[PDB]
Formats: structure tokens, sequence, C-alpha cells
């Protein structure tokens, strides 16, 4: 395969700088456009270089260029959010069919800087019995658990962000089959 | 315009599916690619002008018709459990270094059997007293369980209207058994918008299932591609 | 558009002609547009078959040019000629060899 | 001294169920080293100057994907255009383009050429600064407008002082000892009686390559102008060429006139005169 | 090499 892309996805803190390189084979290769995917749409064009330069830059984005090493990359300063995404690198020479990297899966987090992990939990007015567990305002380095245990589930880290005013949160959430589990310990 | 027909399909392994695009660029070349696991776009089919079409590098499994210079179709004359990825056709002006244009992409699932296909149980937990008083904040969280294929997409609607800021929406489906999933989001407001009796908040699922397309016996509910929604009024408690 | 071009033609052999040796006939047709053309040898005013045609070339003003040929043996009796249609003229040409030109 | 390639493009579109005939020649320092015609029974590019052969099945291959790309091209755009100028379904039209470099000595670009016509007419020209169109009809800023708002110029900018100069140089390496073969010109004169007591005096060149001549006639060392005819070079038909020149004179003073060859392959010009 | 043209007329 041509384009080698990776790696298959990667996390860069909110304000930092995202590199996303990829290598190709053919040495001829003389056109390489990104494309940028967001979730449930299609890829769309996000910037382009010609060979003949080693760098293009359009607002926060930058592609550049080494036919030395044949490697192509891409910066993002200032990343936002919004600009989670897969990136997809490509190449071609002439008029010939466009070659697809496999992608790369790109998440921008904050990293929380005031943290007061916490843990709730919420009811179904809708149900008899039936509760789930919050985890919520927790560090962005600690480590989730996972169920040691069929029956119960734990989400993956979420983070959002009430633009409201300046609270972005790390959450995740606890369910079981049965109210014998207790939010007090499935959390730690 | 790159427009795809249907957004989502879920066929029997054997059955016959036909993927739909229709492009309003006036572009002479129109794609096919497949991604796997939002990896990969994979060329299976092709086709440089009106009433012909070119084999790409995956067109096992596949037929491509060009009817029109607008519309592209992908056929699965047998669908395999195998073919199960989401499909995306482009158009571009001729080829080479012109610019792909892509459909919004359509989901594709490939099944033994049709009678596991159901629509989530959709469920809004309110938030927590503690929290309210804690933190002058109030998370509430949505679940929607027990569906299957993972077709679903959720979103949130605050007295009418989609909101974004303070969702986080699991991206990916949590397998619970085999044909049985479950997905998670909250949506986190102020203290004081939660204690607002004029809040209205809604947790909608779009669950994709079977289409008009399917015939659906006598005596049950036809696992239909559907919007189910929970709600909640805020309240001074 | 746009501009039309009249072909010039040339029909000369390749060899200094002598009647009785045998040698080849050439119709060297320029500066025509449209590159549609039709082009015959001729020999008492009937086609000769087998006439052999080379590639195609266009001129940096765009005009076209191409050449015919085919095996002759002049004689003092025999006429030949070649005759091109185009559209770029009401009515065929037919250009006689002369072989002092 | 200077160096040129070009490629000269034509796609012709046919009335019938045909579509379009594309050719496309190659050049360097004007002779002919590649041809593409979508008509051959195996289209493919394929080389026509010796020295081409040192080209791997690669360089074929990729070549001739790209004429097929070059044709889908032609064939869109030659539609196009029958839409812009609202022209009838069952014609044929004819789209050209000349595209190419010239170098100095130093392998520095001189010029870079992106052109086209349409019926035989100037249609769109990539100007000298190889960023900006000068295009020659109303369709033709229609072409303008989407080439300046997708950022075509800067392809064919790339293509121009990249791979145009950097591949001629590969080829003029590859064909030196080829491309400064010369055959030189035999030349003789011919006595040609007319009315009214003058004569036609016909210079003759024969056998020569490359095509570049040039033929004088001369009298009492006074280059001539008047009563003068030139036949445009001509092929033999055997990879050589052949010119005439002649000049109207009185009969009585023919051996006065002298007549001169200027060919690159000659130790010297020839000079001529009728030897009755 | 021959020029890859890019965008159509």
């Amino acid at each position: 395969q041509q384009v080698r892309q990776s790696p298959q996805s990667l996390t860069v803190w909110e304000g930092g700088t995202t590199v996303l390189t990829c290598s190709y084979e053919d040495s001829t290769f003389n056109y390489f456009p990104w494309y940028q995917q967001f979730p449930g749409e299609g890829p769309a064009l996000l910037i382009s270089i010609l060979s003949v330069s080693d760098k293009k830059e359009d607002g926060r984005f930058t592609t550049f260029f080494n036919k030395r090493e044949k490697k192509l990359s891409l910066h993002i300063i200032d990343s936002q959010p919004g600009d989670s995404a897969t990136y997809f690198c490509a190449a071609l020479y002439g008029n010939e069919k466009i070659t697809f990297g496999a992608g790369t899966k790109l998440t921008i987090k904050p990293n929380i800087q005031n943290p007061e992990p916490a843990v709730y939990q919420l009811k179904d007015p809708r149900s008899q019995d039936s509760t789930l567990c919050l985890f919520t305002d927790f560090d962005s380095q600690i480590n989730v658990p996972k169920t040691m245990e069929s029956g119960t589930f734990i989400t993956d880290k979420c983070v959002l962000d009430m633009k409201a005013m300046d609270s972005k949160s790390n959450g995740a959430i606890a369910w079981s089959n049965q109210t014998s589990f207790t939010c007090q310990d499935i959390f730690k | 315009a790159v427009t795809q027909s249907p957004r989502s399909k879920v066929a029997v392994t054997g059955g016959k599916v036909t993927l739909s695009c229709h492009q309003t660029n006036n572009h002479d070349y129109m794609y096919w690619y497949r991604q796997d696991t939002g990896h990969g776009l994979r060329l299976i089919h092709y086709s440089y002008v009106a009433d012909s079409t070119e084999k790409g590098d995956i067109p096992d499994g596949y037929k491509a018709s060009r009817p029109s210079q607008e519309n592209f179709s992908l056929i699965l004359e047998l669908a395999s459990l195998s073919q199960t990825a989401v499909y995306f056709c482009a158009s571009s002006d001729a080829g080479g270094r012109n610019t792909l244009y892509f459909g919004a992409g359509t989901r594709l699932s490939v099944l033994e059997d049709l009678r596991n296909v159901t629509p989530p149980k959709v469920s809004l937990f309110e938030p927590s007293k503690a929290e309210i008083a804690n933190k002058q904040k109030a998370t509430l969280v949505c679940l929607a369980r027990g569906f299957f294929p993972d077709h679903v997409e959720l979103s949130w609607w605050v007295n009418g209207k989609e909101v974004h800021s303070g969702v986080c929406t699991d991206p990916q489906a949590y397998k619970e058994s085999n044909y049985s999933y479950s997905l998670s989001s909250r949506l986190r407001v102020s203290a004081t918008f939660w204690h607002n009796p004029r809040n209205h908040f809604r947790c909608q699922v779009q669950f994709h299932g079977l289409s008009e397309e399917d015939k659906w016996p006598e005596g049950s509910p036809k696992p239909v591609t559907q919007n189910i929604s929970a709600e909640a009024w805020g309240r001074a408690d | 558009m746009g501009i039309q071009k009249t072909p010039q033609i040339q029909v000369y052999s390749r060899h200094p002609p002598e009647n009785g040796k045998p040698n080849i006939l050439n119709c060297y047709v320029t500066q025509f547009h449209p590159p549609h053309i039709e082009i015959q040898m001729l020999k008492n005013g009937k086609k000769i078959p087998k006439v052999e045609m080379s590639d195609m070339s266009f001129s940096k003003d765009w005009s076209f040019y191409i050449l015919a040929h085919t095996e002759f043996t002049p004689t003092e009796t025999d006429t030949y000629a070649c005759r091109v249609k185009h559209d770029s003229m009401a009515e065929p040409k037919t250009v006689y060899w002369d072989r002092d030109m | 001294g200077p160096h040129s390639m070009r490629y000269f493009e034509t796609a012709v579109s046919r009335p019938g169920l045909e579509e379009p005939r594309y050719i496309s020649v190659g050049y360097v320092d004007n002779k002919e080293f590649v041809r593409f015609d979508s008509d051959a029974e195996n289209p493919r590019y394929e080389p026509r100057a010796p020295w081409m052969e040192q080209e791997g099945p690669e360089y074929w291959e990729r070549e001739t994907q790209k004429a097929k790309g070059q044709e889908q091209w032609f064939r869109v755009s030659l539609r196009n255009l029958l839409g812009y100028y609202n022209q009838s379904a069952g014609g044929s039209h004819t789209l050209q383009q000349m595209s190419g470099c010239d170098l100095g000595s130093d392998w520095r670009l001189l010029r870079g050429y992106l052109q086209f016509a349409y019926e035989g007419r100037d249609y769109i020209a990539l100007n000298e600064d190889l960023k900006t169109w000068t295009a020659a009809d109303m369709a033709a800023q229609i072409t303008r407008r989407k080439w300046e708002q997708s950022g075509a110029a800067e392809h064919y900018k790339a293509y121009l002082e990249g791979e145009c100069v950097e591949w001629l140089h590969r080829y003029l390496k590859n064909g030196n000892a080829t491309l400064l073969r010369t055959d030189s010109p035999k030349a003789h004169v011919t006595h040609h009686p007319r009315s009214k007591g003058e004569v036609t005096l016909r210079c003759w060149a024969l056998g020569f390559y490359p095509a570049d001549i040039t033929l004088t006639w001369q009298l009492n060392g006074e280059e001539l102008t008047q009563d003068m005819e030139l036949v445009e070079t001509r092929p033999a038909g055997d990879g050589t060429f052949q010119k005439w020149a002649s000049v109207v004179v009185p009969l009585g003073k023919e051996q006065n006139y002298t007549c001169r060859v200027y060919h690159e392959g000659l130790p010297e010009p020839l000079t001529l005169r009728w030897e009755p | 090499k021959a020029p890859a043209n890019f965008a159509t007329m």
C-alpha cells in the first residue's frame, strides 16, 4: 500500500499543536490533498499541496511536504474541539486515481485544570426502581475503570463543555442489571 | 450537491441491496467507496460517463449502474456479512487532481435474521439533588438500551431547538449481548435553568431499522426506522 | 468558433522521375483546418488503390498536415494527380503531377 | 543552444456513435518522439525516435494511462464547449492544445506554454507569468473564470517549471547523438523556358535533414526578392526533405544568377548556377 | 512527459 497513515487515532490537548503525518512509496507522486471527515458526514477537501512547494497554510491549518523523506504532514495550531474528525492524507501522480491513507481519528480534548470529582446517583422517573451512576468533574489524567463483572456497564470518559460559561467536564456513566450495585464503589 | 439514499440500510444475508447517489454538480466522474470502522476509503466501482461503469479496486460482490449523468447506484445482488460497512458516493469534474465531492454516507448492516432488528428503549434520568446542591449544575442522562443493529443517532432538544453545548454522547454503542446495544449521553445545564418549569428537555434517539421495502407479518410491530424520545420539564423542587 | 484554412497541395516524386523507373508519388497536403479531409491519388483520372497515408500532425498556427503516397512508374502517356475534398472549398481541388515541380 | 519540448494534442468529435478521436504528439527540438492515437488497434503511447527506447515499460504504461485521462478530459471539454457556443448535436468539432517549454543551454526555463484552440481559433492561453489567462471570446471567459476559481494555473505552472524542464533534459541526454544527425542537401539548378524571352531558373535542394533550410537567388552580388517563388519544404517520404526556389530571368542572362543553399549539415553554404 | 490537465473547460 502506497500511502501509509498512522496512528489509527490520536488525542491532542485543546490549544496544543496537532501534528499528523503520512509517508508514501511512489517518489513520482506530485499532488497531495488532505480530506477531513466529521462523524456522520462525508469527507471534504481540507487543503492540498503540489510537490514543487514545501508548505501551504490556510488559517490554522498547514500542510508540509518533504520530498526527500517522502513524508507529508498536517499541522493544526491552537487545536479546537471542533477539529475533532478523521483526517485522510492522499497522494497521486498526474491524472492517476487518488490513493487515500487509512485515516487518523483526531479527538481534541480539554485538559481540566480545577477538578472536583464526584459520584451521583440518578433516577428514571418512568421506572419502578431504575437508577444509574454519574462520575463527573474528575481530572483528565485518570483512567475511568472498566467493568469487572458481567451485567454492569461503565462508559468511557466523555468530555462536555457548557459554552454558557467557562466549564468543561469529564464524565462517565455506569448502570447494572440490578439494584445490588452502589455508585460509591463502582467508580474506584 | 451529492446526496445518497438511503441514509441507512439493514439487509438480510443473501438479500438484494441498492444504494443510490444523485449529484447536481454536472460532474462526469462518479465513485463508490467503502469505509470500515471509520477507516479507509476503498474504491469499489466508478464511472467516467453517463451510461457506463468501470471496476474499481474492490469490485467483488458489487455491481454499479450509471443510468444518467446525475445517478450512480451500487448494487449488492446477494448481500454478505462482510459487506457490513459505510459507503460513500462521490463526484468529480474530470478525475485525477480534481476535487472529490462526497455524499454524507450510507451505513449498511447485513444480518442473518431480520427478526433481531429492535428499536431502543429510551430512558431519561433526572439530575441528582446532590449535584444541583453541591455544584449548581444539573446533569441529565439519556440511556438508549436494547437496540439492534447499532444505527442510532442521539440528539438533545431544549425548548424545541437542538442543542450541542453541554452535551457529550458516547462515540460508540456498547454491545451488551449478541443482539443488544446500549448508548448513553448527557446534557449538563445550570441548576437554575433546570429549576425553571418553563424549560423542556428532550433526548431523541434516531433508530435506523427496517424500511417500507421490508415486508412484515401480521401480528407484531415492524421495527422500522423511527425517532424515539424521552422528556422532562424543569421544576423548582 | 471559428477559422477554416484551405489545404495547400504539392504532388511530386520522391526521386527524380524517369519514364520506366519505379518511384514514389507523394501528395503533401498542408495548412488545412478542420482536420477532416479526403485525399485521393489519381492515374488517368481514376482512383489509385492502396495509397498510404502518413500520420496527421499540426503546426504552431493550429493547421494540419499529412502525406499521401503511392508507388508508381511514370511514363510519357500517364497523367497523375492528387484530388482533395475539404470544407474550406466549394468543390474538390485536383492538382496534376508536374515533373518539373 | 536553446531546446524545446512540446505536446500537441487534438480531440475531434464525430457525429456518429464513436467517441472523439484523440491524438497526442510529443516533440523534442521539433522532432516527433512520442505519439498516442485513440484509433490505433491498441491505443498507447509509442516511441517515435530510437533514443526513446531507453524508457522502461512503466514509462509507457503510465503515459498511456495519462493519455486515457486526457481523452476523457477532452471529451468533457468538447461537450461543455458545445453548450457554451449553443452548437447543434450532430456536428464535428476540434479542440487542440499546445503545451511545453523552451530552455536555455543553462537549463533555465525561458518560457512555458499552455494554450488551446477550438475550431481552429485561439480559445485560451496561459500568459507568460504562468499565473493568469488570456481568453479570446465569450465562451473562453467561462473557462477562464472556472480555472481562476479552481486554481488551475498553479498546476500548469508546476508542470511547466518542473516536469517539462526535467524530462526535456533527460530526453536531450538520451537523444543527443541522434538529435545532432544531419543529411546535407544535394543541389542543382534547372532551366525552364517560358514566354516572351524569359526563363524560370529553379534551384533544387534534395535529400536533406532536418527540414530547416534557406535557399536564395542572387544577381551580381545582390539577393533577389521579385519574380521569385518558393515552395513549402516537403517530405520525400524516406525521412529527408526537399525544397526549391525559382526566379524568372531574361533569356541570355541565366548564367549571371546564382543560388545559395544554407543548411546545418553543410560544411559551408552551397553556391551554384545553371550549368548547361 | 506529457501534461495532465486539471479542470475541464
